[PDB]
């Protein structure tokens, strides 16, 4: 739509679109 | 046009063609870069 | 078996083109066991020489000063004639 | 700064003074002394802070350019922001002061507030104390890929991150310093002519002055039929590279660590280093973990005491006077009727679960001045940085054993302690018991269990020239190669992995720690020692492997033939191995798809085990929330017979 929701601390909210898209040597 | 401002030149701003009196050197470069570049 | 007798030298593009042919003529499993066997006979024969790096063993080909003092002299006297307005900075960049 | 290095924290310390000098007025348009001590807020896990008069508590910097906020030590990095746009000229640095003075005018829109940025302000970092290099270094970083021309003096152009922030956080140089309009300053020497004053030719330059003063590090040793001043050398003027007279010139750079940062300043004969080992180098020395004992190194840089003065790590005097008395706990420093107690850190765990220890360096009755060393801290050895050992070294293929970057070393270094090292593990029992992590409880709060843990197998090791190694095998020292005078040596190289990495500086390093071990000497040599003469590194080395040579009867040392090269002998057989092998004393530090693969194997079912259902079943209910419905049908070949699976 544009400006998506954003919630109080300012994060946009994710919708189901956006849910679906030590190692050796040894020589012997 | 190429006229006025040469006008222009020597009497607001002083212009005149001094003679530049060049080594060899000088000369050649003037004359060969005049015809391309090799 | 009848392998080729090789009497000159074995480098990289030599050792790569004989397992290229043991595996063609002897299968895989055969040239396998030759990978190792000639693996662990590298690993002996290297230890046993040390190669071995120093400050003398970089060698610098004889005619560098030669050839560095050269292009110097060349530079300097391009620069002086770039100062006396013989030839523009392009030349100068380009040499 | 411009007689002498500065000191490595003197950007926080002075920022940090304009904040408290000038930056409260400006935001408020007195201060109380904190009740506890530094050692107590950390103990008690509380905050080192001031009372602004009651608005609310400010938190108060250490002389080391770290704060103290719930028992955390934590640096404000400095950001680089926009004022060509990558020019200095048009950027500016924001240090503590800019970030604290913000926090304060947020405040006024205490405690909270202070707390809060602390914690989760990407500038305020928890302080890296895996060893005295990462302590004194953390603070001078600079948060944002290319190199400017303007960089140079100011920024380092060789210490960066290694992944996907290269070039985007880098280190301020040795000698930089910010200006008065947030602008980073380099000092130089200026060419005065005959009449002028110029009580002081050291000036500062901010980026913009850079560009117009024709700038030289070349020297004064050439001269012909002509005169000095018509000589050239290599210049720099409006971002690019010239050849001019030297009376042309109007500023000389005479400092040797001006262009680089601390890590890159360390490496002995760097300029024999490719310049992407340097950076490598500078990482695995924030990597070196402190050793029980400590030792200097044979060869270094000189920058060594710097680091070691400006870390804190060791104990320095505040007063002068004389000692009284020294203990494992505390020294008892007497002046002008003034007697003080100095505590000394015993066994005390770090960020990085490593140990911190001091140790006495005076006796009694010893006179001390103000400013002068009382103690060495770990990897400390009087007054110097100390993060690894000098031992013996072959570069030379050893059965494999060493293939790429594998190491193989001697059992002495094992029974020897030579690469042990204390680690304090704090887990949130009777003190002294030994659990099983296998330890022993050292302090109880919190449980404090620590660990003496010998080099093995699998450890990694570096040199200063960005060689990295892995302990891959130990052996007894009756079957290393062994030397013309009958000495093993305790580590064995590959020597393939110089050509490829064009790392040179470690093989003029090894030669000059061998002579200077056998001569009773070490060397602190400044880098581009070529500006005095041409092979000047070969010169020194070479000159002190034969003087060692000559002076211990050992003419294995220097050979007139191979010189820095000798025969060695096998442990197994006693037999030589045929070509001179170099050896040396250098010094080293101990560090702290598939699915189409298997697809194009055709290795069906082994897929389906690495892979197992709960994906595809969880994946339908998402695909129900959008009202799509995704159905799993079966048709028999038999009888064609539609079955609905149950997903």
């Amino acid at each position: 739509r544009g400006q998506p929701m954003r919630d109080g601390h300012n994060k946009v909210y994710k919708s189901f679109s956006d849910v679906i898209e030590v190692i050796v040597v040894g020589p012997s | 046009t190429e006229d006025e401002a040469r006008r222009r030149n020597w009497i607001e701003r002083g212009w005149a063609p001094w003679e530049e009196i060049l080594t060899p050197e000088a000369d050649f470069a003037r004359k060969s870069l005049n015809e391309g570049e090799e | 078996a009848n392998l080729v007798f090789h009497n000159k030298v074995i480098d990289g593009t030599a050792i790569k083109r004989l397992i290229s042919r043991l595996i063609d003529h002897f299968g895989m499993a055969y040239t396998s066991h030759i990978l190792d066997q000639v693996k662990t006979l590298g690993f002996q024969q290297a230890t046993a020489t040390s190669i071995s790096l120093g400050i003398d063993d970089l060698l610098t080909i004889p005619s560098k000063g030669w050839l560095v003092q050269d292009a110097e002299q060349q530079s300097l006297i391009l620069e002086k004639h770039h100062h006396y307005g013989n030839v523009h900075a392009v030349e100068k960049l380009r040499q | 700064g411009t007689s002498t290095i500065p000191g490595f924290n003197q950007i926080q310390f002075e920022g940090f003074y304009r904040f408290i000098d000038q930056g409260l007025i400006e935001e408020l348009s007195q201060l109380v002394e904190p009740l506890i001590k530094e050692r107590d807020a950390v103990y008690e896990s509380l905050t080192y802070s001031s009372e602004l008069y009651f608005i609310g508590n400010i938190p108060l910097m250490n002389s080391l350019g770290t704060f103290i906020v719930n028992g955390i030590y934590r640096v404000v990095i400095n950001q680089i922001l926009q004022s060509d746009m990558n020019h200095l000229k048009n950027k500016r640095i924001r240090s503590v002061a800019d970030l604290l003075q913000d926090q304060l005018g947020l405040a006024l829109a205490l405690t909270t507030t202070y707390e809060s940025f602390f914690g989760l302000h990407p500038l305020s970092q928890v302080l890296d104390r895996t060893n005295p290099l990462t302590q004194i270094v953390h603070g001078r970083k600079l948060s944002y890929r290319d190199i400017h021309p303007s960089h140079y003096g100011r920024i380092c152009p060789i210490d960066t991150s290694e992944g996907i922030n290269v070039g985007l956080i880098g280190s301020l140089s040795i000698h930089a310093r910010i200006g008065d309009w947030g602008s980073l300053e380099s000092p130089f020497y200026e060419l005065v002519e005959k009449s002028k004053k110029a009580q002081i030719r050291m000036l500062f330059l901010s980026p913009s002055q850079d560009e117009y003063y024709m700038i030289a590090a070349g020297n004064s040793l050439a001269l012909n039929r002509g005169i000095q001043e018509e000589q050239v050398v290599p210049a720099r003027y409006r971002q690019e590279f010239l050849t001019i007279a030297w009376e042309e010139v109007h500023l000389r750079s005479i400092f040797p660590f001006q262009y680089f940062s601390i890590g890159a300043s360390l490496i002995p004969f760097i300029e024999h280093n490719d310049a992407n080992r340097a950076l490598m180098s500078s990482n695995m020395q924030r990597q070196a973990v402190p050793l029980s004992r400590s030792e200097k190194c044979i060869v270094g840089t000189g920058l060594e005491r710097q680091v070691a003065l400006d870390s804190g790590v060791p104990a320095i005097a505040e007063h002068e006077g004389k000692i009284l008395y020294t203990d494992t706990e505390k020294i008892i420093l007497s002046g002008n009727e003034n007697t003080l107690s100095i505590p000394l850190i015993m066994y005390q765990r770090s960020n990085k679960n490593t140990c911190m220890h001091q140790k006495p360096q005076v006796r009694r009755g010893k006179c001390i001045k103000k400013g002068q060393i009382l103690a060495d801290g770990a990897a400390t050895v009087g007054g110097e940085l100390a993060l690894g050992k000098n031992v013996l070294v072959a570069y030379m293929p050893w059965e494999g054993y060493n293939f790429e970057d594998a190491v193989l070393i001697s059992e002495c270094l094992v029974y020897g302690d030579i690469y042990t090292s204390f680690h304090i593990r704090k887990y949130e029992v009777m003190l002294g018991s030994w659990v099983e992590g296998r330890g022993r409880v050292i302090d109880v709060r919190r449980v404090y269990i620590s660990q003496k843990r010998e080099i093995k197998v699998g450890d990694k090791v570096a040199g200063r020239h960005g060689n990295k190694g892995i302990i891959s095998k130990i052996l007894p020292r009756q079957d290393m190669p062994y030397l013309q005078d009958g000495r093993p040596v305790d580590m064995v190289f590959n020597p393939l992995g110089v050509p490829s990495r064009m790392n040179v500086g470690q093989i003029f390093e090894c030669s000059l720690g061998l002579a200077g071990s056998l001569l009773d000497r070490h060397y602190r040599i400044a880098p581009f020692d070529e500006r005095y003469e041409q092979e000047a590194s070969r010169k020194l080395v070479f000159s002190e492997l034969y003087e060692a040579s000559k002076q211990t009867a050992n003419p294995w040392v220097f050979e007139p033939e191979y010189p820095g090269k000798s025969r060695i002998f096998d442990g197994r057989t006693g037999d030589p191995f045929e070509q001179p092998v170099i050896i040396g004393k250098p010094y080293i530090l101990k560090l702290i798809m598939e699915v189409w693969a298997l697809e194009g194997f055709g290795v069906a079912h082994i897929l389906q085990e690495m892979l197992t259902p709960e994906s595809f079943r969880l994946l339908v209910r998402e695909l129900r929330s959008l009202a799509l419905e995704l159905n799993h049908f079966l048709v028999s070949e038999k009888n064609f017979q539609i079955n609905r699976k149950e997903v």
